[PDB]
C-alpha cells in the first residue's frame, strides 16, 4: 500500500528466512550492544581465509534492522573481510549525512531514506556496526 | 469530553494551556502517550519561569542586594510548596537534579555513613527502573553490602504473597527500596504493606511515576525516603526531590560537597550546614525549583483530586480497550491497581516498527524498548505466549489526554495489524 | 560615547536591550549589576528559545522514535556539539552535569573508584580554590586515603610562578593537580601552560567556572585532562554543566553516576556501560537546560567572542584603575594583566554587609559581601591585611552588559558610604 | 531606613566585647550569615546569666542585635532567655510573638523588610539557643 519508511524493498527483506540461523562450529561470532532499544543481532561467520564464505543471524529485531541485516549479509557473500569494511563506512556515511560511494553499496542505496529519521538510523547500522567490532 | 471529572469547558481551558497539542504530524494531531518517560509543558508555567529568568534571577542565600533577595525567597517558597505537596517539613526536601541522583545520593551516603555496609542486605524488587536497581547493584561492588530481590510474577505482578514470602527468607534489610508504582507494568505497590512488613528497615520509594497523578502524604505513609523527578509532573527538566526523614537526614553524611553545604572550612578539615543546606552543594537548578513550585500551583488549582480521578477513568478506559484486542499481549496486573500506563506487545510486530507507524500515520506518540527496566524484560519473556521481542511498546496517560486520544490509538494498532499481515 | 574601543554605541545599545532586567530600578536608580561573577542576568532572544523549546519541540531522549522525542534528541546533540566547537573538543569528551561542583565531585569519585587516584597518592590543589574545588578533596581524602597539599598563595592572594615551582620543589609527581582557571576572589587569571609543563604527568584539572564565560578557551592547546564549568555564569540557564574530558582519560573512568541512559546490558546481578559521552549522563538529564546553553553559545558567538573578551579586559582594567584611586580601600589580588572581570575589596571602617547593602539599597548597585566561597583564603588574605580586617570581603565583577558608567556609579556609592555611615 | 539610631548605636558600644578565660560555656556561632562571627562565652551560677561576652567580626545589624540580646540576658535566667529568643525570631518570621518579653529588641523590627538582612539579625539569638541545649 501507500507507505513512508516501509518501502517495498525495506518489506521484501525484512521478510527474508534464507539467513536465520546460527553455524555449528564458528570461525567468529559477535554479540551486538544494545545501543537500539532491543533490537538484537548476533552474528556467525564462516571465513576460508581473509574472505568470507557464510554468514547467519538470530535476535529479534526491528523490520529495519533486519533488512538491513539481510541485505548486509547478502552483500558480503564472497568478498573480503577489507571488501566489507568498506561498504560498511559506506554504509555508515549514507546514513551520517556524508558522502559515499553509490556503487561499492550496491542496493544498500535502497536505504537511503533511513538517513531521514535520526531515530531508525540505531536499527539500520546495528547490523553493520556489530560486523565492524567482527572483523578487528 | 467523555469525563466524569471535567465539564467540556474546564476540560477545554486545560487542553489550550499545552501548545504542544496543537502540532499535527503528517496531517494528523499530536496524540501524546508517552507521559511515563516525560510529559508536555503548561503555558502559563513556562511563562512564570521567564519572567524569573529576565526579571528577577541572581544567585541565591548569599548576597544582599535586590535580586539576590527576591531570587532566595522565590526558592526557599518553592521548597515550602513542595513540602506541603508531601505533606514535609520544608527541612526534609532536598532539590536535586532527578529521581535518578536522589536514589544514587542515597546508596552512596549510606554507605559512607556506615547505615549499609559490607554484612548488609538492600531489598528492592524485580520491577525496578535501573535508576533503582543498577546503582545498588554497581556499588554493592565497591561497598559489599548485598542485593536481595522480591519476586515477580509472569504478567510482572508484585503480589502481596511474594511481599510476605521475602520477608520469611530476608526477614532484616537494612534497606528497602521499592518503586511507588512501575513504569512497566503500571503497578501501584502496597506501600502500606511494604513499610509494616518491613518495619525495621530504612524505607525508600521510588516515586517518580506515582507522584505526578496520585496525592502522597509521606507522614501517613510514614517512608523514611522517597524520590520523584520535575519534568514527569509538567514541571523543567534538570529538577528533583528527595524528602527524607529529619533524623535520617541530620545522620547522613552529604553525598555531594561544595559551596553552601559547608559550615566552617579549613584547608584541613570541613563542617557542615543545617539541613536542607547541607544536601545541596553548589548552585542548584534555582530556575528549576521555582518552576516546579508553579507547577504544584497549577496541578492544585486544577485539583489534585481531579487529576488523580481523571487518570484512573483514563487508564481504566485504556486497559478496557485494550483488552478487547485479540492481536496484543497486555503485561501487568489488569485490576485495580493497574494505573497509567499499559505495556504490551502486537502480535509478530517489533514495538519499534508498532511505535514508528503509531507516530508517523496516526500521530501517536509512545516508547517502544526496555524502558529502562531490562531484567523485568526476562520476567515478562518467561510468561510471553507469543514470540517476545525482548521489549514492548507502553502507552501511558497523564492530565491533557483523552479518551479520544485512546481511540487513535485503539484504530493505530488494527492498522498496524493489517500492514505486517 | 559610552566609552568603548571594542562596540560601536547602537551595537552597545542593541546589546544591552537583550537584558530586561537592566531596566530595573531600586528605589529610583537603575540596576547596576556588578555580581556577575556569584551568576550572570539572562538574554531575552535565548530565554525565548528555550521557551519555544518546552512548549514546542519537547520530550525525553534518546529512547523512543515519535516526533517529539525524535527533534528533542537532535536538539540536544547539536547543543553538545556547540559545547564541543567553543571548546576545541570533540562531542565524544562532552559530559553534561548539573554544573561545576557536580563536575568537580565526579572526578574525586571516579578518579578514586577507578584506581588512577590510589591511597597514599597526591592532589594538589591552590589555596585560592573555590570549595567546589577544596571541600570534596578534603573530606575525601578521609574516604579514599590520598592526600591533600596545596600551592601557597602570597599575602594579597597572588600565585606566583615562584610560588609554582617552588611547590614542584617539595611535590615534584602529584597525580592529580586540580586548579583554579581564574579565582572567583582575587581575579587572577592562572597560568595553565606553565602549570601543565611543570606536571607534565598529573592529570591536571580546570575548574573554568570563572575563565570560560570571558575568555576563550581552547582544551588540545591548554592539554589540560579535564575542564568543568556552569551554564548560569555564562548567560545560560541554571541546572546544567559541562565537563570536558580528554577520550583516552573517560574511555578509562568508573561512572560517577549509575542509572538509565548510561547503561548497554543490565542484570540483577551484573551490568555493562553505554559508549561516550552516555557512559556519564545517569538519567534525565537538564534537556532544555543544554539546549539553552548551546542558543547561549550562539547568541555570544553572533556578537564575536574575542569583542566580549576584549570588552570585559577594557572593564576590568578600568574597575581597577577606578577602585585603586580610593584611599579607604583595601583591594586584593594581582595588579596586573592577570587581573580580570572582579576586584574583592574591603572598605576602612565598613563591614562588607553594610557595604553591599547601601550600594543596593541606595544606588542600586549589585556587590556581593562574604567569604565568596572561598574560607581559607580569607585567612591568607587576613594576614595581608592592613586595616580591621571582617574574614570577608566585597567583590564587584563584570560581564559583556556592563559600562564604564557602571563603574563609575559603584565608585560614587562606596565614597557615599565612607563619608556618611558612622 | 534599616540604619536607625538605636541600631548604630548599640553596633558601636564597646562594653561586652571579650573572651571570659575559663567560661562555663563558649559557644561559637555557625556560618549561617556570611562572616558574621559570634562566639559567646557564659558565666551562670545555676540558671542566672551572671556575665556574658562575645568576640567576632560583624556587620551593624550582627554587632547591634548581639550586644542587645547580651543586654536584655545579664543578670536573666537561662530558661527565660530561651523564651525571649523564641519571640526574636518571631518577630523576623511575621509571627505572633508580642512586645513584652522583648523589651527594645523591638527597635529590630524594621530588619524583617530586608530578607537577606535577617540572618544578620538572627546569628547572635541561634547561637545563644545552641548554647542553651
Ligand atoms: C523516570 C523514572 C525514573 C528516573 O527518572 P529521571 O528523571 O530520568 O531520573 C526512575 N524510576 C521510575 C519508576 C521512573 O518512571
Ligand atoms: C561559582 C564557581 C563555582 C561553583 O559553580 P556552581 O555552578 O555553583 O556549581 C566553582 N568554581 C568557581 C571558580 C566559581 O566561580
Ligand atoms: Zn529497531
Ligand atoms: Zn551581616
Amino acid at each position: 500500500g501507500s507507505h513512508m519508511i516501509y518501502s517495498e524493498f525495506i518489506m521484501d527483506y525484512s521478510k527474508l528466512k534464507k539467513f536465520h540461523g546460527k553455524i555449528e562450529n564458528a570461525h567468529k561470532v559477535e554479540e551486538g550492544k544494545n545501543l537500539s532499544c532491543g533490537d538484537e543481532v548476533t552474528l556467525y561467520f564462516l571465513f576460508d581465509g581473509d574472505k568470507i564464505v557464510d554468514v547467519k543471524f538470530e535476535g529479534h529485531g526491528c523490520a529495519i534492522s533486519q533488512a538491513s541485516t539481510n541485505v548486509m549479509i547478502e552483500q558480503i557473500i564472497g568478498k573480503t573481510k577489507q571488501e566489507a569494511l568498506e561498504m560498511m563506512k559506506n554504509a555508515e556515511n549514507m546514513m551520517l549525512g556524508k558522502e559515499f560511494d553509490e556503487n561499492v553499496l550496491g542496493p544498500i542505496i535502497n536505504f537511503y531514506d533511513v538517513k531521514n529519521y535520526p531515530m531508525r538510523v540505531k536499527c539500520f547500522l546495528l547490523p553493520w556496526k556489530t560486523l565492524e567490532i567482527a572483523l578487528k | 469530553m467523555r469525563s466524569t471529572v471535567f465539564s467540556d469547558e474546564e476540560f477545554s481551558n486545560i487542553l489550550n494551556d499545552f501548545p504542544a497539542l496543537k502540532r499535527n504530524i503528517n496531517g494528523k494531531r499530536l496524540v501524546y502517550l508517552d507521559n511515563a518517560a516525560s510529559t508536555l509543558k503548561c503555558k502559563s508555567v513556562i511563562e512564570k519561569m521567564t519572567d524569573f529568568y529576565l526579571y528577577h534571577y541572581s544567585n541565591i542565600h548569599r548576597a544582599v542586594h535586590t535580586l539576590a533577595s527576591e531570587a532566595t525567597v522565590a526558592y526557599e517558597q518553592a521548597r515550602e510548596k513542595v513540602a506541603n505537596f508531601l505533606n514535609a517539613s520544608s527541612e526534609e526536601i532536598i532539590f536535586t537534579s532527578g529521581t535518578t541522583m536522589g536514589i544514587n545520593f542515597l546508596v552512596n551516603s549510606l554507605a559512607k555513613s556506615g547505615i549499609l555496609k559490607t554484612e548488609d542486605t538492600v531489598l528492592i524488587s524485580q520491577v525496578e527502573h535501573h535508576a533503582n536497581l543498577v546503582p545498588w547493584v554497581r556499588l554493592s561492588k565497591f561497598y559489599g553490602f548485598k542485593v536481595a530481590y522480591i519476586t515477580a510474577d509472569e504478567k510482572g505482578v508484585i503480589t502481596n504473597e511474594s511481599i510476605l514470602k521475602t520477608k520469611e527468607s530476608i526477614p532484616n534489610p537494612k534497606v528497602v527500596s521499592i518503586t511507588g508504582q512501575s513504569n512497566v507494568t503500571g503497578q501501584e505497590m502496597p506501600i502500606e504493606l511494604i513499610r509494616e512488613t518491613f518495619k525495621n528497615a530504612t524505607l525508600i520509594v521510588d516515586g517518580a511515576q506515582l507522584v505526578p497523578h496520585k496525592k502522597v502524604d509521606v507522614k501517613k505513609l510514614d517512608v523514611d525516603f522517597l524520590v520523584f523527578s520535575g519534568h514527569k509532573i509538567l514541571g523543567p527538566t534538570g529538577i528533583g526531590v528527595l524528602y527524607g526523614k529529619k533524623a535520617l537526614l541530620e545522620q547522613l553524611e552529604p553525598f555531594l560537597y561544595g559551596g553552601e553545604m559547608i559550615d566552617k572550612v579549613t584547608f584541613e578539615d570541613v563542617t557542615f550546614n543545617v539541613l536542607p543546606y547541607r544536601f545541596e552543594a553548589g548552585t542548584q537548578h534555582i530556575t528549576g525549583a521555582v518552576g516546579l513550585g508553579y507547577t504544584i500551583d497549577y496541578l492544585e488549582s486544577i485539583g489534585f483530586e481531579k487529576v488523580e480521578k481523571h487518570v484512573e477513568e483514563l487508564s481504566n478506559y485504556l486497559l478496557e480497550k485494550m483488552m478487547e484486542l485479540d492481536f496484543v499481549e497486555v503485561y501487568g496486573p489488569i485490576d485495580s491497581s493497574h494505573k497509567s500506563l499499559v505495556s504490551f506487545n502486537v502480535k509478530g510486530v517489533h514495538p519499534h516498527d508498532v511505535s514508528h507507524i503509531l507516530d508517523e500515520n496516526f500521530g501517536v506518540a509512545t516508547r517502544s524498548g526496555h524502558h529502562c527496566a531490562q531484567p523485568l524484560m526476562g520476567v515478562l519473556a518467561k510468561g510471553s505466549k507469543i514470540d517476545f521481542p525482548n521489549s514492548t511498546v507502553r502507552a501511558s496517560v497523564y492530565l491533557y489526554n483523552t479518551k479520544e486520544d485512546i481511540d487513535v490509538l485503539i484504530e493505530g494498532l488494527k492498522y498496524i495489524r493489517r500492514w505486517f499481515e
